[PDB]
RNA sequence: AGAACUGGCGAUGCGGGAUGAACCGAACGUAGAGUUAAGGUGCCGGAAUACACGCUCAUCAGACACCACAAAAGGUGUUAGUUCAUCUAGACAGCCGGACGGUGGCCAUGGAAGUCGGAAUCCGCUAAGGAGUGUGUAACAACUCACCGGCCGAAUGAACUA
RNA sequence: GCAGUCAAGCGUUCAUAGCGACAUUGCUUUUUGAUUCUUCGAUGUCGGCUCUUCCUAUCAUACCGAAGCAGAAUUCGGUAA
């Protein structure tokens, strides 16, 4: 229904996201994903943590470059649940992820444009109260990653110049709510009200 | 045997309801075991008191509707530490006692109930002036 | 193993010259199908009486209305099963509107609690009573007190489509 | 100030007198009113101004409501509709905005395509106004 | 059983006021004031008056129904601290090494100072949080006290120091040398 | 030199404890179960053994 | 390793069990269409993030037969149940009122009035009372229990099981 | 080979600090066997030397708990390769 489908992962699940995003993929929807840092898992920091940290230590014994690249990036988290949620050797399968792109937080091209919330994946909604989740720069962070502050930090900046945009357009709606009352009550609205408008 | 005990307390109460024609509803509240005690001899002259469960004498009187029905009023004012002096006397007398001698204010009359009547203690207390502007205003 | 019904089933050993006239024996049966009902009739009546399924005839099988399927009841339940290291026995309870339902939620409570399922488990007597506070267990209790309310918090909207453009609201 | 603050998140309660909606099945959009309660997810609710039967259901397909009466508990349908009309309930519910989606997108699906070229021109022709209106101020 | 509602009240005192929003609480009163998250917990408040709270949560568990309790006890503690103040009083113990002890700034660090504990060579430093405050007595032998109206800090400041202070290597049961809390009241009611 | 009082006061800290056959934790002298996991929250409890 | 009945592999593909000679299903000319099996429907992958009652949080979760493993014995982790007991004649638990007199019961002494310690366990009014379960003073004064009674009003423990 | 359960009993008094009879449930394949499925038109069938890695049922080092631990010395145990 779209031509490009932009996600932000703010309170969702990696792989109720990610099920729902491959599907996607393979039937040709571009998507792209944002604000990757601030995912969300189930389980205590403690269990996301060591299940990374064994998978952190498999590697191919005898040269471990040619090993599992163990990626710690909450972006490349997600992308390997997704990627293994995709026939990844095929074409098909290779197509289906420059059809793709994932980022942490939002960049230029993107953050002036919509970006969406996935109902059948978000913490708020398929996970219970009362249960211990796990956000995922905590984690990246913890096992190698950097830039949890940078990103804050870049964050920020741009939040500044969304609420500008925000209330810069709130009012100018009031303005609207007002100059359309009166033709509201107009015979041209009361023909669209029997119309269903 | 416990249940038992609950009944040998009925006893005395049933006793004292029909061995004495008034019972004055004293409140027991913050009176001293030295001053329950000394509460006796002095109404060792006819009044005896009886004490125990609240619950136990109000589902003592509830079992008096047969006989005595007019015992159905003693258990609104069985109420909060309160407690009976079953007498005999006059009024003024053991209510004096009980409210006025001995007292530590102390436990005053809750209620005077005898003959299916009930007074609230007020007027009780009315040593005259009281009947002269009734029957000479009259 | 459905939606059940109750069934009540009439069933003699077969008569002779020796015995015209036998003693015929109803039970209140819990299932399906008519077919079952049969069945399990078989079952318990073996264990009462020298019987089988060929000595014997069923003489009437009909099923059963609720009497009074809106009243809301508080069904008392004596029970006896089998676990994997010997027999039991309970008595449980539920409030709701039918002995259909009251047993379609029981069997999967104890297909939870207990792991049984519909061949381990024996129904033996079910009961509406009179009056309450003859109720015996809590979480039924929760639910009998004068002007009684609550909340139901944390609504979730099942989507139609995938996506959305709104972080929803759970207000209810 | 001296008075303590405390903002407590205003929820639909569930009780005797409190109406509902049905979203599937046979009464998908009608409205019902519950009789009694079950369990933390059953009930027994009625319909009768509306032609639901008094019955029991899960509160899954059940959407409960800002809307609410006085009615004893347990009382059969035709205490219902008493209760129920005696209140005037429908009109309030139909004054709801809730109500008033409802028969909005009802009637967006019943159009013709001769009122859609209706209600597209139309809406220009209000439309214009705006902006010579929304210029000015 | 799934408990449909279970509920707690709390009193405020006068002269004292409560703020929540978002289950984040404040606290403020005659000391100052103290202010609080509890996010992680999926419950309801009400202010029936401004001198009566009820606190209860709705259709829960039995682990999600302890933490009704709990909450009762913080903002009870809370109002209490900024009412009453909270004191914590120790008592050093040697029976051959008399510990020095002494309190200094890093910067305004305040961070309290430790030596000779067993004669050892090794100075042990504790901060001082914000919150807190101390005293060494002087009518009485070596009873420092803290107070403040933060318990959790206090007796955290306190614990820290009690840890800090415990035997290496040897049996404690001879070796009853530390730093180890005697009373803790309040700065009110005496 | 040392008094009994701040004795009772290091008992209350440092003897005045039980501890389990197997988790070896010092635990409240009171406790009827240990607050270990790897034991199991086990019940065999003992009292720390009184100085000398 | 060796026997019995029957069925299969060898001699036989096919769908499934990821893989797999014997398991489940089913046996086959070449094609098309329709329905079904056994198995399954988050994605890999065709199929319901379908509905519904419940249980589970694992600092090492578990996830379908043949099958690629687990036991003893334990757990105030959690749920359900059983058996026994206290309590509306008012219980528990929490709070509250007396904690008296013969009476500071007898020894121990600078002082120990129910509480360092040695020896008796009795009597009155009693709803009740231990010749006291315990705090504090140099010792009184000044309290909480035993026991009993005013408060809400009905829950609470013990051993068991799965 | 290795680790558990119960507790008669030692451990001056005490079953369990350390010990642990009478029994009993199990693990591992570094022992030896058992069987012979591969391989006899083919696996170069002891040991040492050099060299890397891996496990833990840890011998030392780091942090800790308990003791029939006064200190020192030791013993039981825990995380940990």
């Amino acid at each position: 229904v779209e031509p490009v489908v932009v996600i932000d992962g703010k309170g969702h699940l990696v792989g109720r996201l990610a099920s729902v995003v491959a599907k996607q993929l393979l039937n040709g929807q571009k998507i792209v994903v944002v604000r990757a840092e601030e995912l969300n898992i189930s389980g205590e920091f403690f269990r996301n943590k060591l299940k990374y940290h064994d998978f952190l230590r498999k590697a191919t014994a005898f040269n471990k470059t040619r090993g599992p690249f163990h990626f710690r990036a909450p972006s490349r988290i997600f992308y390997k649940a997704l990627r293994g949620m995709v026939s990844h050797k095929t074409a098909r399968g290779k197509a289906a992820l420059e059809r793709l792109k994932v980022f942490e937080g939002i960049p230029p091209p993107y953050d002036k444009k919509k970006r969406v919330v996935v109902p059948q994946a978000l913490r708020v909604l398929r996970l219970k109260p009362g249960r211990k989740y796990t956000t995922l720069g905590k984690l990246s962070t913890s096992v190698g990653w950097k830039y949890e502050d940078v990103v804050a930090k870049l964050e920020a900046k741009r939040k500044v110049s969304s609420a500008e945009y925000y209330a810069k357009k709130r009012a100018f709606t009031k303005k609207v709510a007002s100059a359309n009352a009166t033709a509201a009550e107009s015979d041209v609205a009361k023909q669209l009200a029997a119309l269903g408008y | 045997g416990i249940r038992e005990k609950k009944a040998e307390y009925f006893a005395k109460l049933r006793e004292y309801l029909e061995e004495y024609k008034s019972l004055f509803v004293v409140g027991v509240d913050n009176v001293s075991s030295q001053q329950m005690h000394e509460v006796r001899k002095e109404l060792r002259g006819r009044a005896v008191v009886l004490m125990g469960k609240n619950t136990m004498v109000r589902r003592a009187i509830r079992g008096f509707l047969s006989d005595l029905p007019d015992f159905e009023k003693l258990l609104p004012f069985v109420k909060g530490n309160v407690g009976f002096v079953f007498t005999n006397e006059p009024l003024t007398e053991i209510k004096n006692v009980i409210v006025s001698n001995r007292v530590a204010a102390g436990l005053t009359v809750v209620q005077v109930y005898d003959n299916g009547q009930v007074f609230p203690s007020s007027i009780l207390d009315i040593t005259d002036e009281e009947l002269v502007s009734h029957f000479v205003s009259a | 193993m459905a939606h059940f019904k109750e069934y009540q089933v009439i069933g003699r050993r077969l008569p002779t010259e020796s015995v015209p006239e036998p003693k015929l024996f109803r039970m209140r049966i819990f299932a399906s199908n008519e077919v079952i009902a049969k069945s399990r009739y078989w079952y318990f009546l073996q264990k009462l009486h020298k019987v089988k399924k060929a000595s014997g005839e069923i003489v009437s099988i009909n099923q059963i209305n609720e009497a009074h399927p809106t009243k809301v009841k508080n069904f008392g339940v004596w029970v006896r099963y089998d676990s994997r290291s010997g027999t039991h026995n309970m008595y449980k309870e539920i409030r709701d509107v039918s002995r259909v339902a009251a047993v379609e939620t029981l069997y999967q409570d104890m297909a939870a609690r207990h792991r049984a399922r519909f061949r381990s488990i024996h129904i033996l007597k079910v009961a509406e009573i009179e009056k309450t506070a003859d109720v015996k267990r809590q979480y039924v209790k929760q639910f009998l007190t004068k002007d009684l309310k609550f909340p139901l918090p944390h609504r979730v909207q099942k989507s139609t489509k995938t996506f959305s453009y709104k972080r929803p609201s759970t207000f209810y | 100030s001296t008075d303590s603050i405390v903002k407590a998140s205003n929820w639909r309660l569930v009780e005797v007198g409190r109406v509902v909606l049905i979203k599937k099945g046979q009464s998908a959009g009608k409205l019902a009113a519950i009789v009694e309660i079950i369990d933390q997810k059953k009930v027994l609710i009625d319909g009768p101004k509306a032609g639901v039967p008094r019955q029991a259901i899960n509160l899954g397909q059940v959407v409960l409501t800002p809307l609410t009466f006085a009615l004893p508990r347990g009382a059969r349908t035709a205490t219902v509709s008493k209760k129920w009309a005696a209140a005037a309930v429908c009109e309030k519910w139909a004054a709801s905005s809730w109500a008033k989606k409802i028969a909005q997108r009802e009637r967006r699906a019943a159009l013709t395509d001769f009122e859609r070229f209706q209600v597209m021109v139309l809406r220009k022709q209000k439309r214009y106004t705006v902006k010579k209106a929304l210029a000015k101020a | 059983m799934k408990y449909i509602q279970t509920e707690q009240q709390i009193e405020v005192p006068e002269g004292v006021t409560v703020s929540i929003k978002s289950r984040i609480v404040k606290v403020v009163g005659p000391r100052g004031t103290l202010t609080k998250n509890l996010k992680h917990i999926d419950v309801t408040f009400t202010k029936v008056n401004n001198q009566l709270i009820k606190v209860a949560v709705h259709n829960g568990g039995r682990k999600h129904v302890a933490a009704l309790r709990t909450v009762k006890s913080l903002v009870d503690n809370m109002i209490t601290g900024v009412t009453k103040g909270y004191k914590y009083k120790m008592r050093y113990v040697y029976a051959h090494f008399p510990i020095n002890v002494n309190i200094v700034e890093k910067d305004g660090a305040k961070f309290i100072e430790v030596r000779n504990f067993l004669g050892d060579k090794k100075i042990r430093n504790v901060p001082v949080r914000d919150g807190v405050t101390i005293e060494f007595s002087t009518n009485v032998k070596d009873e420092i006290v803290l107070s403040g109206n933060s318990v959790e800090d206090v007796s955290q400041n306190a614990a820290d120091l009690q840890q800090i202070c415990r035997v290496r290597n040897k049996d404690i049961r001879k070796f009853l040398d530390g730093i180890y809390v005697s009373h803790k009241g309040f700065i009110t009611e005496d | 030199i040392i008094e009994p009082s701040l004795k009772a006061l290091a008992s209350k800290y440092n003897c005045d404890k039980s501890v389990c056959r197997k988790c070896y934790a010092r635990l409240p002298p009171r406790a009827t179960n240990c607050r270990k996991r790897k034991c199991g929250h086990t019940n065999q409890l003992r009292p720390k053994k009184k100085l000398k």
